[PDB]
């Protein structure tokens, strides 16, 4: 033929056939060691996710919404993702007192369901209502966007003391239990609105910590709502969202760890 | 710890690039001797 | 082209004075008008050599910037620059990536294109050195008188003079001549002087008297020629152009890099487009189609092998450096290791160039002197009375000196004036008797006859150093029959005797076997002078007989040859054990071919010519059966009517040949048969006659003390030192590296596998990324480099010089059986060891194998910064990339630890490491410098920008050590099974 006779064509194929049979069969079983030494519930490292990321519901073309006040169409997509989101916080998804819970309507403190162990069984989770998410189809002028806190097992996100000085200068501030949110832009062209849990302006921390999918599924993390009913129009205004706390640090690199990049530009 | 588990989320890298550029430069230096040994 | 001057020349050497004249419009004693000079140089053109047009460097050095890998890196590095403008005008990307890897693979194209350019050299100024053989001026007769011009200005029809110590200027007529001798080693290679007389005496113009030729020089006497040839149209001018035309040609193992090149860059097309349509049907963007296709290049090339290579081939040649044997051509290196047809020169070349005594016929008894330079041989004699009386001849009747200032040098290789006859006399006597001088000094002088060519003898009388007589002494040499015919006695061991015919039957004996052993012979005798009948004050007179010269005393014969270099015979005969055919080819005369072919072992005890077998069978030439004999010996005059078939019929007929009295066309013409029967030929030699034979030769070898310099120009090896024996060495180490550059060739493709199969399951998979095509340059242009460089130190498996030479047309380089190991069995070895850390990082941060299916998408999603794990923890986009870089660091550094064990795998195509052992100290440098390489790439801070390198965790590093393991288990064990049963399975797939 090419290279061999037929019986030499068999040979090499009969070879190759058991070689690279051996072969995936001990890939297979170095895999199967690995997770042995593996845990079910935590991961063997979590210094990667550490400083928590921020993220929003509306699905940034690039860090940016821009769209038409005057237009439809022109919002019906960040209204796609903003809606899918606050779908899963349905009254109907938290039904009777399995897995959910009733929890304090003021931001508390802590909730130690034990170890990330099974010796329980699906550890109950804080109910969450959309409701507690004031003024917010959604804001067709001025966006209402929908804050979140990257979830991360065995965290427990720890609010600054107001010891020294704060941005928000002691406003508000609900020291022992509240871990805040401040949007900022100088170029103060805006009108900055919070809406969350027991109406502050951050992540109640009786939602903490997080048990991960394993022990913890139909879970809801805290949400909080922020809209900019700004008196400007057709221009981009760089705002940013910042978390502030002791477990919180940024990165010049990651521009999401514990903060967001919105380009929000009502062009109408 | 408890609400002190701050120590679960962190790692030394810096340690580590220490002990590894420390590990390289001797396996430099072992090398250049047992190369030497007759150039 | 040069066809025509491959052939015999024409000439007029026939014609009259008058005639040759007439045919140049000349005349014989005013010579040319100054008028018809200047219109014969308008007419015929200078008398100059021109060189060849040459290629230009830059066209050289461009020429590989496009040879199949520099190709392909071409296509990755303008398709990097493709998809970088595609995104410029998209959407804004503020990266550096497609421009930069776009940068950096043309700058890997040009620096490879260094590489190959360095090995791909042409040293060659053949003409310049042809050039410098013609004199400066020449001194012409125009108008009746002689002056001196320059010798461009020479034209055919002039009459020119020379006179001993200038060079002919442009081929002569003679027509005058008193005393000429003239230096012939230019067209023969032998430099003993030519007489050149008007007299035509021969057919054959080359070997006639008549005529003297460009490139050669006049030794003694003067002459006066009439100029028949000028500049290109010379006999040696045309050699010139010959030697300066021939095309070069593509070495062997430039060939075998070509092959391979074919091979690898056929699989780099094949998986390149077979993957790049495979992604546009799973409905990969254009953008993307093309990002791909950059990976396959890079992944498919092996970036750094054609330098590696380079580099192999270099360390090779500086190894030969430090045993007097220089490579101008880096190629070379390797073609003495595949050459099975060795054609050599005699003169200079298998022998000294120096005319030594061979034998010593003294008490009816046959002595055999030391030939070789170093005298590595025995004594013959020193005690009987009959040597020291002989001793005394040959250092008395001898009027040859040793040049001032050569106490330092050893005899044998001092400069002596005088021709080579007495010079071979003197340097025998002056090493077994001490100090020539003394003797001419105790006995002084006071008569002699120098050798006329009608007596055919010289005779001397000195006063005999003894005290007690302090009478005259006669002695004298010359032809052995001659001195025979003025004999009465015979100095028998001491006493003198009658010369009975059955001592003179003896001398016949005697003197027939040293002239069949090639050698010239000379008789030596001498004759106490009656004290009464000659006074202390005798006067001798040496023009008229005043003197008795018969009834002499017959002392000894002395016989002398060109003798061998001592290394030479065991040479041959190593050559000959590696399956080398020898043969000679030489300006030399048959007899003294035939005798040291014999010497040397071209020609083995017992093997016969047609003539041969016909003188001893006492049978015609025409009724033997050229079948029956194995060796021949071609004279030039009958290779001359020879066609090619003829010739070709000859050399595969015979296993011993000789072609003797060759013109250098002929040298040319037998290399060019040798060649035409497909085999890989290297030419030794020395004079201006082997420069055709020595570039046409796949390999050409010259003498480095004894060479001239047009052969040096010529070759692509100098032997510095005259050591015949760097043949014998350069073979070897052609072998050796010709292994190693398999075994180097092995190693570096293996770890293409592991680098083309991440970007394959990218694809079908839909999986992040496992490696980077930056991460697969870090590998192939810095951690392999090193190691695979270090397996040209490999020393031989078994003895190489026991085996035949390799078949250019079957043996490969690179074949499908190291395809099949590297490509099909390590290198996917590789590739799993790097998966396994690959999905080691990922599950030990929290995304498990499973879930990393079909994940890529949101993955590589800039705008998603919350992917969710295994674990239910959410990722921005920056977080989960470090720990892809890093999946990229861990799968770059498990090549190297699989490369580990390649590189101790690779040590060996048969034995075991157990049996060849970890010897190679640049080897282990490797293993040491290739981890201190990625260890400092992983560790050092600023890496993860430049190069996206990443920190690596302890445990991190010994994910592929199981891997590494079982590569040398595996190749332990299939090595075992070859050794085990020569036969062939394991053998005829694998074995590299
Ligand atoms: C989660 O809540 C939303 C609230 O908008 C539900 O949307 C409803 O969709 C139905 C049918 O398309 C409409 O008739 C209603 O007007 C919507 N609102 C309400 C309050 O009922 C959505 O269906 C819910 N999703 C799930 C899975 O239950
Ligand atoms: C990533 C995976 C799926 C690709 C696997 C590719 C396999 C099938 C390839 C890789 C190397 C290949 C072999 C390389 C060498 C030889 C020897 C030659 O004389 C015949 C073909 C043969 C035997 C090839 C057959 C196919 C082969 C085994
Ligand atoms: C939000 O909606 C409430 C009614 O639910 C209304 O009274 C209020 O004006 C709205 N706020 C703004 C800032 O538009
Ligand atoms: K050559
Ligand atoms: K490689
Ligand atoms: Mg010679
Ligand atoms: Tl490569």
């Amino acid at each position: 033929f090419l290279g061999r006779t037929g019986s030499s064509w068999f040979k090499i194929f009969l070879f190759y056939l058991i070689f690279y049979g051996c072969l995936a069969g001990i890939f297979i079983g170095t895999i199967q060691v690995l997770l042995l030494t593996l845990s079910d519930f935590e991961p063997k490292y979590q210094d990667r996710v550490a400083p928590p990321g921020l993220s929003h519901a509306p699905y940034a073309i690039k860090t940016e919404i821009s769209f038409s006040i005057s237009n439809p169409k022109s919002y019906e997509s960040f209204v796609k993702s903003m809606h899918k989101l606050m779908d899963l916080y349905n009254e109907s998804s938290q039904a009777g007192n399995s897995p959910f819970e009733d929890c304090s309507d003021t931001p508390a403190d802590y909730i130690k369901r034990g170890d990330l162990d099974d010796s329980q069984g699906q550890k109950k989770a804080c109910r969450f209502s959309r409701m507690w998410l004031k003024n917010c189809g959604y804001a067709e002028g001025k966006p209402c966007v929908v804050a979140k806190l990257n979830r991360i097992i065995g965290f427990y996100p720890k609010p600054l003391k107001n010891t020294t000085d704060l941005p928000e200068e002691l406003q508000a501030n609900y020291n022992q239990y509240v871990l805040p949110l401040r949007c900022a832009a100088r170029e103060k062209i805006g009108s900055i609105e919070y809406f969350g849990l027991g109406g502050y302006a951050g992540f109640p921390l009786q939602y903490y910590p997080y048990y991960g999918k394993r022990l913890q599924k139909k879970y809801l993390q805290p949400l909080l709502a922020i809209q900019f009913t700004n008196l400007t129009q057709n221009m981009e205004l760089r705002i940013e969202c910042k978390v502030y706390g002791e477990n919180i640090d940024y990165s010049e690199k990651d521009r999401f760890r514990g903060r967001f990049e919105v380009k929000i530009e009502v062009k109408s | 710890e408890g609400p002190d588990n701050d120590e679960r989320f962190t790692y030394d890298y810096y340690r580590l690039r220490v002990v590894g550029l420390i590990v390289a430069a001797v396996l430099c230096v072992i090398g250049i001797i047992i190369l030497l040994a007759g150039k | 082209l040069d066809e025509l001057k491959k052939e015999v020349s024409m000439d007029d050497h026939k014609l009259s004075l008058d005639e040759l004249h007439n045919k140049y419009g000349t005349d014989l004693t005013r010579g040319l008008t100054n008028a018809r000079a200047k219109e014969i140089l308008a007419r015929d053109g200078p008398n100059s050599l021109t060189p060849p047009p040459t290629t230009p460097e830059w066209i050289k050095f461009c020429r590989q910037l496009f040879g199949g890998f520099s190709i392909l890196l071409w296509i990755g590095a303008i398709l990097c620059f493709l998809a970088y403008g595609i995104q410029a005008a998209t959407e804004d990307e503020p990266a550096n990536d497609n421009l930069y890897l776009g940068v950096v693979l043309s700058t890997v194209v040009i620096v490879t294109g260094c590489f190959s350019y360095y090995q791909e050299a042409k040293s060659s100024r053949i003409m310049d050195s042809f050039k410098n053989m013609v004199p400066q001026q020449a001194l012409v007769i125009r108008d009746g008188e002689k002056s001196t011009i320059n010798a461009e200005f020479v034209v055919a029809g002039d009459l020119v003079e020379v006179k001993g110590g200038d060079r002919i200027p442009a081929d002569l007529r003679i027509i005058s001549a008193h005393g000429c001798k003239v230096d012939n080693s230019s067209l023969t290679g032998e430099s003993e002087p030519q007489t050149r007389s008007p007299e035509f005496s021969s057919e054959n113009p080359l070997e006639t008297r008549n005529i003297a030729f460009f490139s050669t020089n006049c030794v003694e006497g003067t002459a006066r020629g009439v100029v028949v040839y000028t500049g290109d149209r010379t006999v040696m001018g045309r050699i010139a152009t010959l030697a300066s035309g021939l095309e070069v040609g593509r070495t062997p193992i430039a060939i075998e890099i070509e092959h391979f090149i074919h091979i690898i860059t056929g699989v780099a097309v094949f998986l390149g487009v077979s993957f790049f349509i495979l992604s546009l049907i799973l409905g990969y963007s254009w953008l993307e189609a093309v990002i791909f296709l950059i990976g396959i290049i890079v992944a498919n090339v092996p970036e750094g092998l054609l330098a590696t290579v380079t580099v192999c081939l270099t360390l090779t040649a500086k190894r030969m450096a430090r045993k007097n044997c220089l490579v101008k051509n880096l190629e070379a290196v390797e073609t003495l290791g595949s050459t099975s047809t060795i054609c050599s020169d005699k003169t200079g070349t298998l022998t000294q160039n120096r005319m030594t005594v061979a034998h010593m016929w003294f008490d009816n008894q046959i002595h055999e002197a030391d030939t070789t330079e170093n005298q590595s041989g025995a004594a013959f004699d020193k005690t009987s009375a009959t040597w020291s009386a002989l001793s005394r001849i040959a250092a008395l009747c001898n009027r040859a000196v040793f040049q001032a200032g050569q106490d330092n040098v050893p005899i044998l290789k001092r400069s002596v004036a005088g021709d080579a006859s007495e010079s071979a006399l003197l340097k025998c006597i002056e090493l077994c008797c001490g100090s020539v001088q003394g003797m001419r000094d105790r006995n002084p002088k006071i008569v002699e006859i120098p050798f006329n060519s009608t007596n055919k003898y010289q005779l001397s009388i000195h006063e005999n150093e003894k005290s007690s007589e302090s009478r005259y002494l006669l002695v004298m040499k010359g032809a052995p029959e001659r001195i025979l015919d003025r004999c009465s006695t015979i100095l028998l061991n001491g006493a003198e005797e009658p010369l009975k015919e059955d001592m003179k039957e003896a001398f016949q004996n005697a003197y027939l076997e040293l002239g069949g052993l090639g050698e010239r012979v000379l008789g030596f005798c001498h004759f106490a002078l009656p004290e009464d009948k000659y006074n202390e004050g005798y006067p001798f007179d040496a023009d008229e007989p005043n003197f008795p010269t018969t009834d002499l005393c017959f002392v000894g014969l002395m016989a002398m040859i060109d003798p061998p270099r001592a290394a030479v015979p065991d040479a041959v005969g190593k050559c000959r054990s590696a399956g080398i055919k020898v043969i000679m080819v030489t300006g030399d005369h048959p007899i003294t071919a035939k005798a040291i072919a014999k010497g040397v072992g071209i020609i083995s005890e017992g093997n016969e010519t047609i003539e041969d077998i016909a003188a001893r069978l006492n049978i015609p030439i025409g009724q033997v059966n050229p079948r029956d004999a194995k060796a021949c010996v071609v004279h030039g005059s009958d290779l001359k009517d020879l066609s090619t078939e003829v010739l070709d019929d000859i050399l595969h007929y015979h296993t011993e040949i000789v072609f003797a009295r060759t013109s250098p066309q002929q040298k040319l013409i037998i290399v060019e048969g040798c060649q035409r029967q497909g085999a890989i030929v290297a030419v030794t030699g020395d004079g201006v006659n082997d420069s055709p034979a020595l570039k046409k030769a796949d390999i050409g070898v010259a003498m480095g003390i004894s060479g001239s310099d047009v052969s040096k120009q010529a070759a692509d090896m100098i032997l510095l030192d005259d050591n015949f024996a760097s043949i014998v060495t350069g073979v070897e180490e052609g072998r050796l590296i010709f292994d190693n550059l398999k075994k180097s060739i092995a190693y570096t493709l293996t770890s293409n596998i592991p680098e083309i199969t991440p970007f394959l399951v990218f694809i079908i998979g839909n999986v992040p990324l496992p490696l980077g095509t930056v991460t697969i340059l870090c590998i192939d242009l810095g951690t392999d480099m090193v190691p695979a460089i270090s397996l040209a130190y490999e020393q031989a498996e078994s003895d190489i010089m026991k085996r035949q030479p390799r078949n250019p047309k079957t043996d490969k380089l690179v074949n499908e059986r190291l395809i099949s190991m590297a490509y099909g069995q390590i290198g996917m070895i590789q590739a799993l060891g790097g998966f396994f850390s690959y999905f080691v990082i990922l599950a030990e941060n929290g995304f498990l194998p499973m879930d990393l299916i079909g994940k890529r998408v949101r993955w590589d999603d800039r705008w998603i910064s919350d992917v969710e794990d295994s674990f239910g923890q959410q990722w921005t986009y920056e977080q989960r990339k470090i720990v892809e870089f890093t999946c990229h660091t861990s799968f770059f550094i498990s090549i190297v630890v699989v490369q580990w064990a390649d590189l101790i795998i690779c040590k060996t195509r048969r034995n075991s490491i157990f049996q060849q052992g970890m010897k190679n100290k640049i080897l282990i440098f490797g293993l040491f410098e290739e981890t201190a390489l990625a260890a400092f790439l992983s560790y050092c801070p600023g890496t993860d920008v430049a190069l996206r390198m990443y920190p690596l965790k302890p445990s991190w590093w010994f994910c592929a050590f199981p891997y590494s393991l079982i590569i040398f288990l595996y190749d332990e064990m299939r090595r075992f099974i070859i050794r085990r049963s020569p036969g062939g399975w394991v053998e005829q797939e694998t074995y590299y």
